[PDB]
């Protein structure tokens, strides 16, 4: 109810419930060239959520632990007195090392539940 | 203990450089007030302006392909005084120039006899020609459509999916630095790509006081942005009933040009009061006072010399360029009429080699239109902050867009994030 | 009943939708009524603009006759002229430019009446027409603008239904549809009064027309059987050119080898007379049986809308069509040429269609017939039809007519029993 | 074949929804129609994901059918309507239900989120 | 590790643990637009067939439909430690569309068969 990045300014904790209205809100020459990377940037962004094993979701839980060295706080701290603004900040130029970790995760996860489901 | 969770829709953005939509497609416009942000601003660096200036350009440029060339007049005119009244200001201002003009035959041609402007002219010296078109030993000639018109138009940029544009909603924003009001939209609001060089007519005001806008305020080779929060209103009038005949010069191609003028010829002229303009300089030394010296005496000046279309203050009023005069305007030191030139043959922002030639339009043209903001230049501290000169310089037409640009702001939304939480997959 | 929804995506499911189809060059519904309007179908406006585009952009890269606008001393053709042609044709002279800049050259050439106008001068005594309105381009004499069928084929995510209903009159439902991605072939034949080599009704002659009470409206007759058309020109026209210009290059006529005729075309007595008897059949359906019908003549206009126009192999016939209608209930129709023609119903653009070389003779199918009503509020019984024109929209609209655009809405909700863990 | 299930009935049309799918996705002009039928894909596929239905074609959700919808029963519906149909009787309620589902999703995954957290 | 494409020379075995390697190589004037377009087009005809079947959010997924022998009677040791994916894709031609159909057939059935488990009450 709060509108297009009505919560960029509040809590991660509390934006975190309007995940669904930025969702939505993702989708001459120059006017197809826009139309174009945008399709090219969602498509990029579900993609990786695949990659990932999230494809489908919005609030996707994942099987890699979280480094101290990438952030030092605790849960308290980073969703109810902090924005998600701030975060991303907080965390640049470490996110790349968590998606590797995650694509590595997910394929050691497709691998073992292949596995499982060999077993007669 | 703690997991990474990634999640997709996240509130964020970064700060990016994209194609954006004109709309005018007429948009139903949105607005969400972002609460409990801050977002730096810098109108400097802003990517709309260079976006509105091509796209103005462009617009321009595609607007007078499908019109008549005057490739055919340049040709050599026999010029004479006008056998009008005229008063002595206005001696060898307006000629009256006979030539011959080809017809829709391409062996038989007509000959012409029409009243042009000084400045549309320039001496030529031959046994029977006085005088040729200012622009013919330059570039090309083409008559802008009398069907199509020059008058702004409000039009609305609009950010691709993906992207967003905040808009500061501060009151006295200087421009750059934070902005805590700040506002997400997909469409600014309607502006109008108005024309001018030295004051900014028919723009924003500003909600609070007199804004002072600058780059550096310590360097003078940038341009100083005032935004008034009242305006003063102008009245331009060229009290002349021109009659405007025409002729055909080619299969499908019609030129206009001055026939005659009814009655006595009389200056063009703009007024703006005295009582509100006095009021709205005492307002802007008193802001420009803020960045100076308190005790520092700031004194206005007459623009300097060179460049006809910098050295003066031009509109589009009517359909005809007007280019007035504002150094008895600025001629103090802390009604009132300007007398206005025209011209016809315009070579608009600084390019060279496209050409325009605006028809006249018949009887007299008076506008009245809202002063919203100026341009200023100092002169430089050459006594060391002792006594400041500031002028009415030009500039980039960049710098009017750019001051209506600069509350906005386009952004890439990131939708992709990673947080610790309790949360584990299985 | 403790129902919950379910999502299902793929539904067979549509609405009515104007995207844009592009050019190229069929499933049965079985239990599916839906209703079509002819008059609302935006294929029509979508193939009105892509034929003018593509007309303009063929035009565009040829050669202007702009150094041809100029005085002509004409006279009078020393063939043996018929009764009926006698100022019809008139031997011109005009000088003309070269190749290079420094010269000229002298162009007798052989012009249409209608193709040049009267000046007021001492030593000429024409012009071309238009030549004080708008420029004129020589259509290039390699592309031909012979009629080729043209697809209309949607994006996916949209279909086409095509109505096979009988007797379909252009509006209501149809009961027999079908699903295709493209349209048939559909040629964009131009012509005015008469519909040519377009499709025919399988049972009978059927009578499209919006709102039939109100006389302004015009009257697509589309009908079951053919009826051949045998156009020509007999006259063996001699082509000259010249360069007047670097890399440029204008036809006209050189000369005519033979004695000069009019450009006679036949149309069968027996055969037309059925078809004319076929339309008030169906249109007493419309007015009642004691309705007496009447056939009269074109009028109301010029040249470009009161006669039959008819590309045939180059050149432009327009037959007056006096032989045929002019009735209550062979034909050798005079056809007059012109070569300055301005298509479709523009003024800032001229074409010059270039002459083609020998005799020009046709065979063409009249498929249908554009009819207007004289009106009038007498209750005389005595309803008056003409021949009239229209916008070419009418002759397009006598094809795609069958045709609908629909966007398929392949996501739908419904109750089932099936409920998410 | 592709709508050949139109005017079935809904029971048996649902049984074609890969017959209808595939059809979705497959000089300026035909650019904007490439790039418009792409754009109606994906919105189409985002709204299905955001109700938790991606990849499915038949997916059944937690939103109660409410009376006020359609009062009819089971066998009316999937047995004599086609979804032509039903989708003219219920169109006036379409985005009420679209809301639900996706407020159904809200919830949803904030569970699993809390479940997965003991 | 080995780059986008490898491990085209590599064994199917060893060749199957960088999926996601090519996988993010396949989404990154009117004919850069032309291009751009075609690209899109083919990576989503792709992730819309991998729909049909049940697939989608996945790069392995195992499937109910059993291997023909009169596809391929190669035994597993030689199609995946003896045999590259070209010479794998080559021996396949013309039964790839007999898979895709079965594929999709018994994915319809799949899902008919949750629903009616889902309905169970
Ligand atoms: C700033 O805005 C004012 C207010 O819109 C502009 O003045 C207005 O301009 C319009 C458009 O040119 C004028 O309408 C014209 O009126 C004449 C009357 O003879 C008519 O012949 C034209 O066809 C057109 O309708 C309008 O009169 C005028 N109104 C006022 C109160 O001034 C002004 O031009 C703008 N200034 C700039 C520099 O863009
Ligand atoms: C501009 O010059 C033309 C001549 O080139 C003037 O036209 C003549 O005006 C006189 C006025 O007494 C007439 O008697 C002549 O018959 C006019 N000649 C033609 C050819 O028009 C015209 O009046 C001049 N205009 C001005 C404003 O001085
Ligand atoms: C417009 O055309 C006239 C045509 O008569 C020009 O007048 C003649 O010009 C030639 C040279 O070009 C002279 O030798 C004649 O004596 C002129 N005739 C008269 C009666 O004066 C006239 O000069 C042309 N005007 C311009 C400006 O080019
Ligand atoms: C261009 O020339 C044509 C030919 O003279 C003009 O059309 C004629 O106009 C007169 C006006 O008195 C009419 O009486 C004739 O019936 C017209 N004849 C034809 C064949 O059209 C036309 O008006 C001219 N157009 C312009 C813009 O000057
Ligand atoms: C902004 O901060 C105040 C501080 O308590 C908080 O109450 C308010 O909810 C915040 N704004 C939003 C949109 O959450
Ligand atoms: C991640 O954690 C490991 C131990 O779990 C540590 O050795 C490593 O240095 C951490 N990452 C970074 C970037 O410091
Ligand atoms: C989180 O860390 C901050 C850092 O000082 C501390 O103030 C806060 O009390 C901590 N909260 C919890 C719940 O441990
Ligand atoms: C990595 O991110 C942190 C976050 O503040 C930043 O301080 C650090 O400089 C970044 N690393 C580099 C190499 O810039
Ligand atoms: C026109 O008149 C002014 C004075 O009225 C004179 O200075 C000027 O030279 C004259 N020009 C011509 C071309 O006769
Ligand atoms: C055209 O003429 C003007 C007249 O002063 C001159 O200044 C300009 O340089 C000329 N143009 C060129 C290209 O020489
Ligand atoms: C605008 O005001 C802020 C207030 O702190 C200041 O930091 C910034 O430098 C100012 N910018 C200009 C261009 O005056
Ligand atoms: C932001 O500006 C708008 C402009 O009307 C005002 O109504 C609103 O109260 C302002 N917000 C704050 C937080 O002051
Ligand atoms: C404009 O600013 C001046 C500054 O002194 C103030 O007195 C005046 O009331 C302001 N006007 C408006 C309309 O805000
Ligand atoms: C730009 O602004 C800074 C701010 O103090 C000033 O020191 C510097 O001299 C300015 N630039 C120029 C070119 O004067
Ligand atoms: C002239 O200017 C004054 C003040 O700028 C304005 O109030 C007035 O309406 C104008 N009058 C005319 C006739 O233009
Ligand atoms: C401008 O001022 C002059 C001075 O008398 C006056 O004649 C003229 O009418 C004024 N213009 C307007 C538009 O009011
Ligand atoms: C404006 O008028 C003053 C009056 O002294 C004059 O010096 C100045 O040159 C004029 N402006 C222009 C651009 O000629
Ligand atoms: C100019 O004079 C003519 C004389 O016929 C008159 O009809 C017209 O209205 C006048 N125009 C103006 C603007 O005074
Ligand atoms: C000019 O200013 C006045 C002052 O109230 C305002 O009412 C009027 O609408 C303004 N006109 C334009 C064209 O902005
Ligand atoms: C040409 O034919 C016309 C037809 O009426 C006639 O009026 C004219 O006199 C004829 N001229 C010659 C020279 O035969
Ligand atoms: C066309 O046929 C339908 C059949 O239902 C009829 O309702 C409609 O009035 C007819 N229209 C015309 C113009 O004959
Ligand atoms: C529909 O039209 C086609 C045309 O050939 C015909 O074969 C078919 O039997 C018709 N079906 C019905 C139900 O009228
Ligand atoms: C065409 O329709 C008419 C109806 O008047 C009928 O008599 C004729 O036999 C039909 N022709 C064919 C070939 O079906
Ligand atoms: C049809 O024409 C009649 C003529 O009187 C008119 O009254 C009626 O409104 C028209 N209907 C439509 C739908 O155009
Ligand atoms: C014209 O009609 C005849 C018989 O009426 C037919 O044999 C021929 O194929 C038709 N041609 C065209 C082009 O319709
Ligand atoms: C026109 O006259 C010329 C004069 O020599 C002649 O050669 C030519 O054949 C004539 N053309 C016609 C069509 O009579
Ligand atoms: C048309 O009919 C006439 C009848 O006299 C005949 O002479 C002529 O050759 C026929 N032409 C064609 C093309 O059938
Ligand atoms: C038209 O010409 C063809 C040529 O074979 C001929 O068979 C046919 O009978 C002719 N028809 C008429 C009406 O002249
Ligand atoms: C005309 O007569 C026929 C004879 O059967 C009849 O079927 C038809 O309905 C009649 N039409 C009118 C308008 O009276
Ligand atoms: C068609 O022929 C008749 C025969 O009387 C004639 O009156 C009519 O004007 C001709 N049509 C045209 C368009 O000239
Ligand atoms: C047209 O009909 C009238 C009615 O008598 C007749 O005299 C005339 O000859 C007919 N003309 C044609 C060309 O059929
Ligand atoms: C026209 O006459 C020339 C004379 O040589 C001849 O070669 C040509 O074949 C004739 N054209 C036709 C169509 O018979
Ligand atoms: C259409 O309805 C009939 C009614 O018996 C049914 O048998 C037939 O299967 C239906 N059509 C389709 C395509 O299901
Ligand atoms: C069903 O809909 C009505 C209004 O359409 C609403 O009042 C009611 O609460 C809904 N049912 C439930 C169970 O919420
Ligand atoms: C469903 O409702 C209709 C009401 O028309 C009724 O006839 C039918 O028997 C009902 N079906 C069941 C299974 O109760
Ligand atoms: C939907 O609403 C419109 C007007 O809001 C109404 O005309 C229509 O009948 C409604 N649909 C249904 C199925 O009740
Ligand atoms: C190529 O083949 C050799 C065979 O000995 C193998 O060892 C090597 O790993 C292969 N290359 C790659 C990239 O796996
Ligand atoms: C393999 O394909 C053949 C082809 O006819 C078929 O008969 C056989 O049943 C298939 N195998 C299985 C296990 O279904
Ligand atoms: C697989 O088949 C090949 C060829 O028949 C054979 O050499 C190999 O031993 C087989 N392997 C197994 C594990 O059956
Ligand atoms: C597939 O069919 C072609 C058709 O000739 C054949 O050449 C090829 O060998 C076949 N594929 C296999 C794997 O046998």
């Amino acid at each position: 109810s709060l509108g297009f990045l009505g919560a960029a300014g509040s809590t991660m904790g509390a934006a975190s419930m309007t995940l669904t209205v930025q969702a939505r809100n993702l989708l001459g020459i120059k006017q197809l060239q826009a139309r174009v990377l945008a399709v090219e940037h969602y498509l990029r962004d579900q993609q990786l959520l695949g990659i990932w094993g999230c494809s489908g979701k919005l609030i996707c839980c994942t099987n890699v632990p979280w480094n101290s060295s990438w952030s030092n706080r605790n849960l308290s701290e980073i969703w109810d007195n902090m924005t998600w603004l701030q975060w991303d900040k907080e965390i640049s130029n470490y996110t790349q090392i968590i998606y590797g970790l995650l694509e590595e995760s997910q394929n050691q996860q497709e691998k073992n539940e292949q596995d499982l489901l060999a077993l007669d | 203990n703690l997991w990474v969770t990634v999640y997709y829709g996240v509130p964020v953005w970064k700060d990016a450089e994209t194609t954006l939509f004109c709309a005018s497609t007429d948009p139903n416009p949105q607005e969400i007030h972002l609460e409990n942000v801050t977002e730096e601003f810098n109108m400097w660096k802003n990517n709309m302006v260079e976006q509105m200036h091509e796209d103005i350009i462009s617009l321009w440029d595609q607007s007078l392909k499908p019109c008549v060339k005057l490739t055919p007049l340049c040709v050599g005119l026999q010029c004479t005084n006008v056998t009008n009244n005229i008063t002595d200001d206005m001696r060898g201002e307006l000629k009256n120039c006979s030539f011959n003009a080809t017809t829709e035959l391409r062996n038989k041609r007509q000959k012409v006899y029409s009243l042009f402007y000084r400045l549309d002219i320039v001496p030529m010296v031959d046994l029977w020609t006085n005088y040729r078109l200012i622009s013919c030993n330059t570039s090309a000639i083409t008559q802008a459509c009398p069907k199509v018109s020059f008058e702004p138009i409000p039009i609305h940029y609009c950010a691709p999916a993906g992207f967003a544009i905040l808009k500061c909603k501060d009151k006295k924003f200087n421009g750059t630095g934070p902005c805590q009001n700040v506002s997400t939209v997909q469409c600014t609001h309607g502006i109008k790509p108005v024309v001018s060089t030295q004051l900014l007519l028919n723009g924003s005001l500003a909600e609070e006081e007199v804004i002072i806008r600058s780059e550096n305020i310590t360097n003078n080779a940038k341009n100083i942005l005032v935004q008034l929060n009242t305006s003063v209103q102008i009245n331009c009038t060229r009290p002349n009933n021109n009659t405007v005949k025409s002729i055909r010069i080619g299969p499908g191609q019609a030129f206009y040009y001055t026939g005659d003028i009814i009655g006595d010829i009389r200056q063009a002229h703009c007024n703006v009061s005295k009582a509100t303009w006095n009021e709205t300089l005492g307002k802007v030394v008193k802001q420009l006072r803020k960045h100076f010296g308190n005790n520092t005496i700031i004194r206005f000046a007459q623009s300097s010399g060179g460049d006809l279309e910098v050295t003066t203050h031009s509109f589009n009023c009517g359909g005809e360029f007007f280019y007035c005069n504002t150094s008895g305007l600025f001629n103090s030191t802390w009604s009132i009429t300007l007398p206005c030139r025209i011209k016809q043959i315009i070579n608009m922002w600084q390019r060279i080699g496209q050409a325009m030639y605006a028809p006249p339009i018949q009887g007299v043209i008076r506008c009245v239109s809202n002063i919203t903001g100026l341009i200023l230049t100092r002169d430089g501290g050459s006594t060391n902050s002792t006594t400041e000169t500031f002028r009415p310089g030009g500039g980039d037409m960049r710098d009017n867009w750019r001051s209506e640009l600069y509350k906005y702001k386009v952004v890439k939304i990131e939708p992709l994030g990673v947080a610790p939480t309790r949360c584990k997959r299985r």
